[PDB]
């Protein structure tokens, strides 16, 4: 369709047969049935009247495609000039990877709800990713401020693996 | 396919009322039929999503417009289809579309008669996006725009100040119910980071002891629970209609309506519902003690409604979270009578609301007097009524758990004290003998009246079944259990039929009744609204005068930095322009300044 | 006589001159063009075409950008099956490890 | 001024069997205790000494602040009432009527020349009655609230326009 | 830059048009720059909108400069019921302030420079005095002048020595230089100093428990043009300020915060609290907008994400319905002559349109949802319960007031029973109507599309 | 007139500096001033020596 | 409707909108004197198109 189903995935619906057992006409089948050929079918009207319009013109955009520029790290101490490239590669970095965790938000919202009261099994592997997400997610930008930067992200990474080699070196003795 | 379709339209086809009302094309005296049409075709609107509920079970979320982008929240219009919202949504057109019928007969003088409809209208969708709100922010905007719309609602009659007093009181208790509704989003937002509500679920807070006593306060405040209760009672000082819709069957129950909508959540934590049992009992025991006593026609059912909401937030207490939304429909059926019928007869005995002048009603207004009886009866819990389908299944499943030891009594004794007032509401109004005033000018043949009446009325007698069976089985059957306890539900009200007729009769006895201190505890509602209305607020506020106002911004606080330093320069500014003028003092000083200048101090040295 | 004051005039309310009136000025036509062209100039252009040229803007900080270049650069972790955001923003072989 | 030894009784017994009443609902119950109310009121009637008299005062309130109901029973329009100052929100004052437009006024004419003519009968006699209330004035201003009637023929009785066109007390 | 040319373009516009044209050139013109002011929210990502080597814009800018070349036309408008008796050059001269006092806010907010910032920041105080002292209306004007200024004046200065001592330590304080060129601050005695140098600018520029007098003693007697306008706009002066500010203040900051935001913490609820008992009604928005401020005080302190957007948010929608409510204060005022707030009672029946306007204005600084006051609020709840979960104690028992005084003001004027002896009041003109509405529909439709409000971090 | 002085401006004019307005201003001054200074920075060096370690759980706190 | 007058009277209304106009030019103005890295940005480095001459101005 329009989105991808690996992004935002959707497992395959199971929907039972009708089965009506009893002998009294069924309700539901009625108004469905009304509703379908005299409301869905108007607005369907409507639709393909307005899909042949839009394909009578056929107007384009595209992707804005940003090309790798070197992050502060490799930036000159002091340097304006290449700081405020990697600054912006930091921050559009910030963006996408916000929009990295709505995903996998929008992935859980839409598991629980599918799930419905087996939503502790079926959405395991999706807490698994969120959980990962969230962890890897406070490695990366988190509690750096109002102000953050990417000199300050730099720095609590910094701040990670002093600690983290230390802790290893230590510990391995 | 169809039901995100159908519920929606129930939404949006219930607003167009309010935007003709802003184009004030409406030359009044149609409007109000032009209202009540819009409910009832919103009601039979909303019947097709519940029929389809029972046929398969779907239930659906319609997040449809994006909000927030709010980095990792994702704010947007969520309504979340579920057998709790799409199943009250018909109860709740049903109730507001019948007594919308009844608010012409009474306000029929009011000059402002379309705006009272718009008002009901605009109450109804900032109650209907409530029930259905998948994001906790539309709770709030549930939750904040009914709580407004009382304001303006029971204060109609601006007028008097006990209204505008019943209104500063409402919103205030209102007000402090929502402070644990904030408390809870901020640590949702934190911890789960989230606010849509089956997110939290998902998350799976195990131990979320801050978030659900702020909840519990929150449903404290909407549903008139201990420490936030005497607003119920005082407000029934509005027109009827809105006290027999707002806070007798819609509003009041949708503080109730929070914990439920949480459930998934609310179970895990044992110690969370200590206090549910705890609050929904004394509240039963207390709001039923107050009306055996009372007079007002309204005050005795305003406090049933509480009794009733603590009888039912008892149930979500002990892991009964569908039962709870089973008495959410029954309750709000036979309730609205309650109130309408009281209404009725208001209108028809000049505007007298006080037990002692009503009496011989009962031959006079039969309709009126079926249905309050039958009505009550549910109230009650006559088995196989609307009532006993859920009051006495309820009775039948909080007394047999493993509860609180005395906290089983007040749902016993409270039922007990429930069907006490119903037979003192039966006795002093409609039997007895005819004490009002000698010009009768009762008049109940109105059809408006008749239809509104019975439109609940077959609703009241024939409901309790088609709820019962229909619904998918959502909790463990009680199959098991001794006789005496399970009959108990139907007993206990029994002696509330038989000691309450008794002490009514003693009214009968001719015999002066001495002042117990026990029945004026009763009268002074429990003492709660003379002491708290009284101390707290009036130690507060002469706080905010003589010592924040007065002491601190107009003394203090004026005192110390700008003053002092206004002082500093005026003390001694004086001297420095007072000179004597004489070349004298002017050149001996400056004898001084050079001796200072180079042997003092020594700036050479 | 103390000192020689005028009387404190009273409130010539707008309507007693021309009950027409639009509480503006004094003048009669300048009060209709006063209403006029507020109204025109407020309540036309910059509530209703200011709101669609604000709600209608483009991209604000590039957010359907940031939306659509997220899906690919999830795509392409989880097919090659490494995390689908890693711990360490920047490249952590090239950063110099202080002694 | 004075609530003199007469109206406190005749008070008094206002409230006592309206609080009895509020106790004893029934009808038939409240007249016998009513008339007992009654008959142990005046069973002392020949009490010419007011020092037992106003003793007497002190055995019919104390109790009654004991006996009355917990729950006082108050009428509607009354104090307390159900109903009182209900239909403020539709009493407007009368001098809005002329801030109406040409076009509000022309809604009722008739009205509105009779209610010019109700202002000219204000005009020209304010100043009669100004100058007659100022000639009956005792020195230091009144000695009393009650306004003096009439003194003449033609003259309306002084300060008369706000308690006539006082608005009506069911408006709408 | 666009906005500078035409904003003082309108200086000969009123000064030189005819007798009785003066209002009508201004209020177009100052309608049509509204136009160009917002394609100013017209902004690009992370990145600051930077047009010219003295000029920059950004999304926490971006709102302030259309909610001041909006205000304009609001205080024209409202100063149409007391100066028609004013001679023409004292007219022309009232426009004159005003269009000077735009003339510095909108240049204030696009300065890319801390010393530029600052020299226009406190300029904006010139037009004011001339507002408060010249055109007020009661006796003690006088003094409200001296209040305000030598309060401002008093913490300005020590910043501007503050501002220098940067420029000779690190070079610059171009507000991307400091921000790209950033430096942690030591916890040295003397840096001690230059942070409270820093911030107490800003602050006393942002009504704090203490260093608010000024508050209800220039906003009452200010004249209603110069009332709004103090309230609306130059409050957020210090916002601006201490969102810009504290780029260089880190980590002092923190450790620092605790003596200031606890102030506006318990003040805040004691300033709600004032406005429970008063006798003066336009003291209720002067003391109301004390407590609204002093919110944000705490969200600027606690540099958390959440707090800016929602400082922001706030600031804007405080402003707009802090003016209104001084409009609705006006038209009572000018109807019975008087400030007392129990004098005129039970207005509604008389009035039922400005009633509407009185409900929309109270329940709107209420802060329901979804109103932007609402939501400005809750970022700041969410935020400081992340700092501390005490924090909601307090900042919602300000709710509690909030409701309280927001409600007292609409029940005992408009609602109960109208004073009879007062013969004064007549229809509202369409003005105020219209200039109620003015101040109404643009918050209101703002709630559908909020994103230009929130700021920068959003 | 006389109420709306009294209760605004009339304060100080008649304002002495007495000793029992110094402890009733220093008592609802200062006083929940630093009442409310033991209470935050006692929970804020608590919770700032329990997230040193790690005790407090921050699996999903991100949005600070 | 002696234009003279109507002049007189209307052309009050022509230097706040050239105002305007004066505005942008010198903020056109102000551009071309601050561009130093036409195309020297390393995230844009577009070829020079040869049809055209300027990436932006
Ligand atoms: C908002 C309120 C809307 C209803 C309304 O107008 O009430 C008026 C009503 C007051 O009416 P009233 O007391 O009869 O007024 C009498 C006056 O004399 C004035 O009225 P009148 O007596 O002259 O005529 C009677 C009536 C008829 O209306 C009018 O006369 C006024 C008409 C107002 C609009 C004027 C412009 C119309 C043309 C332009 C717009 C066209 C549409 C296309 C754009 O008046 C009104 O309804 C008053 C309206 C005042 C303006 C309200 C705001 C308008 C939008 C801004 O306001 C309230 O009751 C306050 C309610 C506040 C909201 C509470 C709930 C909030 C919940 C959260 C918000 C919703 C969130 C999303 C939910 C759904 C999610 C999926
Ligand atoms: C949907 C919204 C429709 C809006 C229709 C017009 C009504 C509102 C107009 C307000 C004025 C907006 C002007 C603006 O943003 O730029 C004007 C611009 C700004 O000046 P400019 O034209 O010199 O801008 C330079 C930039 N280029 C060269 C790309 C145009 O001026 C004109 O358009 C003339
Ligand atoms: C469906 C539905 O409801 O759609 C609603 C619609 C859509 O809202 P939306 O938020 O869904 O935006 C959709 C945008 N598209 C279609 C491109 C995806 O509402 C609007 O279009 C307007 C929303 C409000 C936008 C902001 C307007 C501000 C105007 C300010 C004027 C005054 C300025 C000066 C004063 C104030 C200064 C701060
Ligand atoms: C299983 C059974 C459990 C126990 C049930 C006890 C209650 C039974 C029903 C009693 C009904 C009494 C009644 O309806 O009384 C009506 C009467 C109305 O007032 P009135 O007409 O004035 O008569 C009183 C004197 N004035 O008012 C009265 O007579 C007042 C009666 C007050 C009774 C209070 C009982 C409280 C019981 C719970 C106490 C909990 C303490 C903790
Ligand atoms: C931290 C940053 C914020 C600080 C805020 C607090 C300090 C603000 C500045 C000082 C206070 C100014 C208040 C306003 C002026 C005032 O109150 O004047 C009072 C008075 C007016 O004159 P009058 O009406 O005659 O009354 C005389 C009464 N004795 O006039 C007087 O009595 C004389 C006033 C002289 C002092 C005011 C002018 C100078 C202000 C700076 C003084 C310190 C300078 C450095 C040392
Ligand atoms: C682009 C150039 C703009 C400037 C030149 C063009 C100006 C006119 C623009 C079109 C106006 C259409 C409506 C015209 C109505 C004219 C009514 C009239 O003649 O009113 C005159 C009158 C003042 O008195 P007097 O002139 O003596 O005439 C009456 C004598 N008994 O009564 C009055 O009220 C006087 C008029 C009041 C003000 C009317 C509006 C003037 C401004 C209009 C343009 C505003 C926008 C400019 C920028 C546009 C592009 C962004
Ligand atoms: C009343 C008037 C003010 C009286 C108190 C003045 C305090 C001055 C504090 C000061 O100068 O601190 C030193 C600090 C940096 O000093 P530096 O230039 O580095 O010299 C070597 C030592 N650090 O100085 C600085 O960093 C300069 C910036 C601060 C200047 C103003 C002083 C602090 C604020 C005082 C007013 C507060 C209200």
């Amino acid at each position: 369709d329009s989105w991808d189903k690996d992004v935002y995935p959707e497992p395959p619906r199971r929907t039972p047969a009708p089965a009506p057992q009893t002998s009294l006409p069924n309700p539901v089948t009625y108004l469905t049935k009304i509703f379908d050929l005299l409301v869905d079918r108007p607005v369907t009207l409507a639709r393909e009247f307005i899909e042949q319009q839009h394909a009578k013109n056929r107007y384009y955009y595209y992707h804005r495609e940003f090309r790798r520029v070197p992050d502060i790290t490799e930036c000159e101490e002091k340097d304006i000039l290449c700081m405020f490239e990697a600054e912006m590669q930091w921050r559009r970095d910030y963006k996408v990877d916000q929009e990295i965790v709505n995903i996998i938000q929008e992935r859980l919202k839409a598991c629980q709800q599918r799930e419905g009261e087996s939503y502790r099994q079926n959405c395991a592997k999706e807490l698994e990713q969120f959980t990962q997400v969230s962890k890897a997610f406070q490695d990366r930008y988190s509690d750096l401020g109002a102000h953050y930067s990417a000199r300050k992200c730099l720095a609590k990474q910094k701040q990670r693996m002093l600690a983290e080699r230390k802790a290893a070196k230590e510990a391995a003795a | 396919n169809p039901f995100a379709s159908l519920t929606l339209t129930t939404l949006i086809i219930l607003t167009i009322p309010i935007m003709m009302s802003n184009s004030n094309i409406y030359k009044t005296n149609l409007y109000p039929n032009y209202v009540k049409t819009t409910v009832s075709y919103a009601f039979t609107l909303s019947l097709v999503p519940l029929l389809m509920f029972m046929h398969t079970g779907q239930e659906m979320i319609i997040s449809n417009w994006h909000w927030m982008t709010l980095q990792t929240v994702e704010l947007s219009l969520s309504f979340k289809m579920d057998y709790f919202s799409v199943m009250f949504i018909p109860v709740a057109l049903f109730v507001t579309w019948s007594i919308m019928e009844f608010s012409m007969w009474y306000m029929h003088s009011d000059p402002f008669i379309n705006r009272f409809f718009k008002y009901l209208v605009l109450f109804l969708i900032t109650m209907m996006i409530l029930v259905t709100a998948n994001n906790l922010f539309q709770l709030f905007i549930g939750w904040e725009g009914v709580g407004i719309m009382s304001f303006l609602l029971i204060g109609w009659w601006h007028g008097r100040t006990d209204a505008n007093t019943a209104a500063l009181q409402a919103i205030l208790y209102n007000r402090i119910g929502d402070i644990g509704f904030v408390l809870s989003m901020a640590w949702f937002l934190t911890h789960s980071n989230a606010w849509d509500l089956q997110q939290i679920f998902m998350l799976n807070n195990e131990c979320p002891n801050m978030p659900l006593i702020g909840l519990l306060l929150a449903a404290a405040g909407k549903s008139a629970q201990f420490g936030l209760h005497p607003w119920l009672p005082s407000a029934m000082e509005g027109p009827t209609p809105v006290s027999a819709l707002l806070h007798s069957s819609t509003m009041v129950v949708a503080g109730v309506f929070l914990l439920i909508r949480f459930y998934p959540l609310m179970e895990t934590n044992k110690l969370v519902q200590t206090m549910t049992l705890c609050l929904g009992a004394i509240t039963t025991l207390f709001t039923a003690l107050c009306a055996i006593t009372q007079n007002d026609i309204k005050k005795i059912v305003a406090f049933s409604t509480s009794s009733q909401l603590g009888l039912m937030m008892v149930t979500i207490g002990i892991n009964q979270p569908h039962l709870a939304f089973l008495h959410i429909c029954m309750h709000a059926f036979f309730k609205a009578m309650l109130f309408m019928c009281s209404g009725s007869i208001i209108h028809s005995l000049n505007d007298e609301q006080d037990i002692r002048k009503m009496g011989g009603l009962y031959k006079a207004m039969p309709f009126t007097t079926t249905a309050l009886i039958i009505g009550s009866l549910a109230l009650t819990g006559m088995p196989y009524l609307t009532g006993f389908y859920s009051k006495d299944l309820i009775i039948e499943a909080v007394n047999m758990s493993y509860t609180n030891a005395w906290a089983l009594l007040m749902t016993l004794i409270a039922t007990s004290l429930t069907a006490a007032y119903s037979t003192r509401i039966i006795f002093f109004a409609f039997l007895g003998k005819p004490r009002f005033p000698p010009l009768v000018l009762i008049n109940e043949n109105n059809p408006l009246l008749i239809n509104s009446i019975k439109r609940l009325l077959i609703g009241s007698i024939f409901a309790g079944f088609i709820i019962s069976n229909n619904i998918p089985p959502m909790t463990v059957p009680n199959t098991t259990m001794p006789l005496y306890m399970k009959m108990t539900a139907l007993i206990v009200t029994i002696m509330g039929f038989m000691l309450a007729l008794e002490l009514n009769n003693t009214t009968y006895y001719l015999k002066f009744k001495y002042p117990s201190q026990t029945y004026k505890f009763s009268n002074m509602l429990g003492y709660y609204p003379s002491i708290m209305h009284r101390l707290p607020t009036y130690h507060n506020l002469s706080m905010s005068q003589k010592s924040a106002s007065s002491l601190l911004d107009l003394i203090w606080l004026e005192t110390i930095l700008p003053k002092t330093t206004s002082f500093i320069q005026m003390k001694m500014s004086i001297m420095v322009s007072n000179q004597k003028g004489l070349i004298k003092l002017y050149f001996l000083s400056f004898l001084i300044t050079i001796m200072i200048s180079m042997t003092l101090f020594n700036y050479h040295e | 006589i103390r000192l020689q004051e005028d009387p404190d005039p009273e409130d010539e309310n707008l309507y007693e001159k021309n009950p027409d009136s639009h509480g503006y000025d004094k003048d009669p036509i300048v009060d209709l063009w006063n209403m006029r062209v507020v109204f025109f100039f407020g309540f036309s252009i910059v509530l209703v075409l200011g709101s669609t040229f604000v709600a209608y803007l483009p991209d604000y900080r590039m957010q359907e950008w940031a939306r659509r270049e997220a899906e690919r650069l999830v795509k392409y972790r989880e097919a090659n099956g490494l995390p689908l955001m890693e711990s360490n923003c920047f490249d952590p072989n090239k950063i110099q490890l202080p002694e | 001024a004075y609530l003199t030894h007469q109206q406190k009784v005749l008070r008094l017994y206002k409230r006592a069997l309206r609080h009895l009443e509020s106790w004893c609902v029934h009808r038939d119950k409240y007249r016998y205790f009513a008339c007992l109310m009654r008959a142990r009121f005046d069973e002392h009637k020949n009490e010419k000494d007011m020092v037992k008299a106003t003793q007497l005062l002190r055995q019919a309130e104390e109790e009654f602040w004991y006996g009355q109901h917990p729950q006082p029973y108050i009428f509607p329009e009354s104090p307390g009432g159900t109903s009182y100052e209900r239909y403020e929100c539709y009493k407007v004052p009368e001098w809005c009527l002329d801030d109406w437009h040409p076009s509000e006024k022309a809604m009722y004419p008739d009205y509105f020349a009779k209610r010019e003519q109700w202002k000219r009968l204000r005009r020209e006699s304010w100043e009669r009655e100004v100058k007659q209330l100022q000639e009956e004035t005792p020195p230091g201003g009144p000695r009393t609230e009650a306004l003096p009637p009439a003194r003449k023929e033609g003259d309306l009785p002084p300060l008369w326009w706000h308690i006539v066109t006082r608005p009506r007390e069911r408006p709408m | 830059l666009k906005i500078i040319i035409p904003t003082t373009m309108l200086l000969p516009m009123t000064w030189m048009s005819k007798h009785n044209m003066i209002w009508i050139n201004a209020t177009v013109h100052s309608l049509l720059i509204s136009l160009i002011s917002l394609s100013l929210l017209n902004q690009l990502g992370e990145n600051s909108l930077n047009f010219s080597l003295t000029f920059f814009s950004d999304s926490l800018s971006a709102p302030l400069l259309v909610l001041t070349t909006w205000l304009l036309p609001l205080m024209l408008m409202a100063s149409q019921s007391h100066l028609s008796k004013e001679t023409t050059t004292r007219k022309k001269l009232y426009i004159t302030m005003l269009i000077l006092l735009q003339l510095f806010l909108i240049m204030t907010f696009t300065a890319t420079e801390l010393i530029l910032f600052y020299i226009l920041f406190e300029a904006t105080l010139v037009p004011t005095l001339i507002i408060i002292t010249r055109w007020g209306n009661q006796t003690e004007r006088l003094n409200a002048g001296l209040y305000f200024l030598f309060y401002t004046l008093a913490g300005s200065l020590p910043l501007l020595v503050a501002l220098v001592y940067i420029q000779n330590t690190t070079g610059s304080l171009n507000f991307l230089i400091i921000h790209y060129w950033s430096h942690p601050l030591s916890n040295s005695w003397s840096n001690i100093f230059m942070w409270l140098a820093c911030i107490m600018a800003f602050m006393v520029k942002m009504p704090l428990y203490g260093l608010h007098l000024w508050l209800p003693k220039a906003h009452v007697e200010a004249p209603i043009a110069g009332s709004m306008v103090l309230a609306a706009v130059l409050l957020k002066l210090g916002g601006y300020g201490m969102m810009r500010i504290t780029t260089i203040l880190n980590p002092l900051t923190n450790y620092m915060a605790y003596p200031f935001l606890m102030l506006s913490m318990w003040g805040m609820i004691m300033t709600s609290s004032i406005c429970l008992r008063q006798t003066d009604l336009k003291s209720l928005i002067a003391y109301s907008s004390v407590s609204h401020m002093a919110l944000v005080i705490v969200a600027i302190m606690i540099q958390t994400p959440w707090s800016f957007m929602g400082a922001t948010a706030l600031m804007i929608a405080h402003g707009l319905t802090s003016s209104m409510l001084f409009c609705l204060a006006n038209t009572n005022y000018e109807r019975v002559h008087s400030r007392t707030m129990i004098l005129a009672r039970g207005l509604q029946t008389l009035l039922p349109l400005m009633a509407t306007w009185w409900l929309m204005a109270s329940l709107t600084n209420l802060a329901l949802p979804p109103s932007i006051n609402l939501i400005g609020e809750l970022f700041i709840i969410t935020a400081s319960f992340s700092w501390s979960n005490i924090t909601i104690i307090l900042m919602g028992m300000n709710m509690m007031i909030t409701a309280l005084y927001s409600l007292y003001m609409l029940i005992t004027t408009q609602r109960g029973k109208y004073t009879h002896h007062i013969n004064n009041i007549k229809a509202s003109f369409t003005r105020e109507n219209a200039l109620m509405a003015l101040h109404i529909l643009p918050l209101l439709l703002l709630t559908l599309n909020p994103k230009m409000i929130l700021g920068p971090l959003y | 007139i006389r109420w709306t002085y009294a209760r605004s401006a009339n304060i100080y004019p008649n304002f002495r500096p007495t000793p029992k307005t110094s402890l009733l201003g220093a008592l609802f001054g200062i006083g929940p001033l630093f009442f409310w200074y033991y209470v935050f920075k006692t929970d804020r060096d608590k919770k700032e020596k329990l997230i040193q370690e790690g005790k407090l759980d921050q699996t999903f706190n991100i949005s600070y | 409707m002696n234009v003279l007058q109507i002049v007189r009277d209307h052309w009050v209304h022509i230097l706040v909108p050239v105002g305007f106009v004066f505005g942008c030019y010198l903020d056109r103005r102000s551009d071309e004197k601050l561009t130093a890295f036409r195309n020297k940005s390393l995230l844009f480095k577009r070829e020079l198109r040869p049809n055209e001459e300027v990436t932006w101005k």
